[PDB]
């Protein structure tokens, strides 16, 4: 499988950083879709201990 | 009397070649009709000459480029000029949006990327346009950001290619997660057409409408929801005490920038 790596020009802009080099991703399609999206209104809340796993 | 029957035949005898030259402004004459713009006093009615600069920009989609580029001669010396052309493209672009007016809004539109790209009006503002355009996305608005971009697209991602990212982003996200149809569907495909293919197929300025130098040139920043006036007014003229000392003055002032 052809490998796709970027290599960058400078070491200032992030690492993870969109390049020009790919093809903007544009996805379009139909009205895309709805989910079976839980609606909030009806209750849920997260113990305030748990966070985004390491956000330090 | 005799000075009050020539400022009055001035004003209408100037105006009428104003609008001539204006109007007959060409690419291969664009340099040319610029200093027969500037032969004739194009400041005493700078309120009139930028009118006509807007109505050139406004009543033809086509020759906002030539308007664009005589907008930048005339700027780069007299940044005033351009400005209250600045001004009152903004007034006319926040007017067809906020009163839904779809061809207004688009000419204003075009007037400001030409401005844009000819270097005239700042990122900020650009940056201020496609938000306000996008920040709801219709067909109407999302497609007045694609027509503004199929022409400004360069200005903002080269220099400021940030702008271009968020563009993008943003693009994706409510045209991608919003109850769009084939219409915006397709109107972002336009723009990642336009973004993808290096911006080959509409540079910032064909040749013959950015010939100033680096920084010899004028990009003032007015923005949309800063309270800008129009400053039109001038297009009615105005009786002059010191017409001859303003007259000197303003000849001595063409001799000096040609």
């Amino acid at each position: 499988p052809n490998v796709v790596f970027i290599k960058t020009e400078d070491p200032d802009l992030p690492a993870f950083y969109f390049d020009p080099l790919i093809n903007p991703i544009s996805h379009r399609h139909s009205v895309k879709s709805q989910e079976p999206l839980p609606d909030d209104d009806e209750e849920f809340e997260l113990p305030e201990f748990v966070e985004p796993f390491l956000k330090d | 009397k005799n000075s009050l029957a020539y400022q009055r035949m001035s004003w209408e005898a100037l105006k009428k070649s104003i609008n001539g030259l204006i109007n007959k402004v060409n690419i291969s004459n664009i340099s040319i009709i610029i200093q027969e713009l500037l032969q004739e006093n194009i400041v005493r009615g700078r309120g009139l000459l930028s009118r006509s600069v807007l109505q050139a920009q406004s009543a033809s989609p086509i020759f906002t480029h030539v308007y664009a580029a005589l907008v930048a001669i005339i700027n780069s010396k007299f940044p005033q000029i351009g400005e209250l052309i600045l001004k009152r493209l903004i007034l006319n672009f926040r007017k067809g949006y906020r009163r839904n007016d779809k061809q207004l809004c688009l000419t204003a539109s075009k007037f400001v990327a030409h401005l844009i790209n000819q270097n005239v009006a700042h990122e900020v503002l650009c940056l201020e346009m496609l938000t306000l355009l996008l920040e709801r996305p219709t067909d109407d608005s999302v497609e007045v950001a694609i027509g503004f971009l199929k022409e400004c697209g360069l200005k903002l991602t080269q220099v400021s290619p940030r702008g271009i990212n968020a563009i993008f982003e943003r693009l994706r996200n409510i045209l991608h997660e919003s109850e769009i149809d084939k219409r915006v569907q397709y109107m972002i495909e336009v723009m990642f057409a336009v973004r993808k293919d290096g911006f080959k197929d509409h540079p910032i300025i064909l040749e013959g409408l950015d010939l100033v130098e680096e920084d010899d040139q004028f990009t003032h920043m007015l923005p949309l929801e800063d309270d800008y006036n129009p400053e039109d007014v001038l297009n009615v003229f105005k009786m002059d005490p010191n017409f001859m000392e303003n007259e000197e003055k303003y000849k001595a002032i063409k001799k000096e920038i040609l």
